[PDB]
């Protein structure tokens, strides 16, 4: 599927709304992201 | 600490977080344990 991945391009940058604020290991949670 | 002035650092937020590192102070060690299996007492008033 995927279909959302391909309405707006994914690393098209327009201006950061906010800041994840986080810096942790992303690969962990692969899960919550669809 | 005791009489002098020493520092209390711990790294592994400001380093060592969200890159794929392991913190060098989580170490390992290895101990040996031995078992006598199958000793029978000798002749002696050791079985009482």
């Amino acid at each position: 599927s995927d279909r959302i991945a391909g309405l707006f391009n994914i690393p098209a940058g327009i201006i950061p709304t906010g800041n994840v604020l986080s810096t942790i290991e992303v690969c962990a949670h692969r899960c919550i992201f669809d | 600490v005791g009489d002098k002035l020493v520092f209390l650092e711990a790294l592994e937020r400001r380093v060592y977080q969200a890159t794929r590192v392991a913190y060098p102070l989580i170490g390992n060690i290895d101990i040996t344990f031995i078992m006598p299996m199958g000793v029978f007492q000798a002749n002696s008033m050791d079985r009482y």
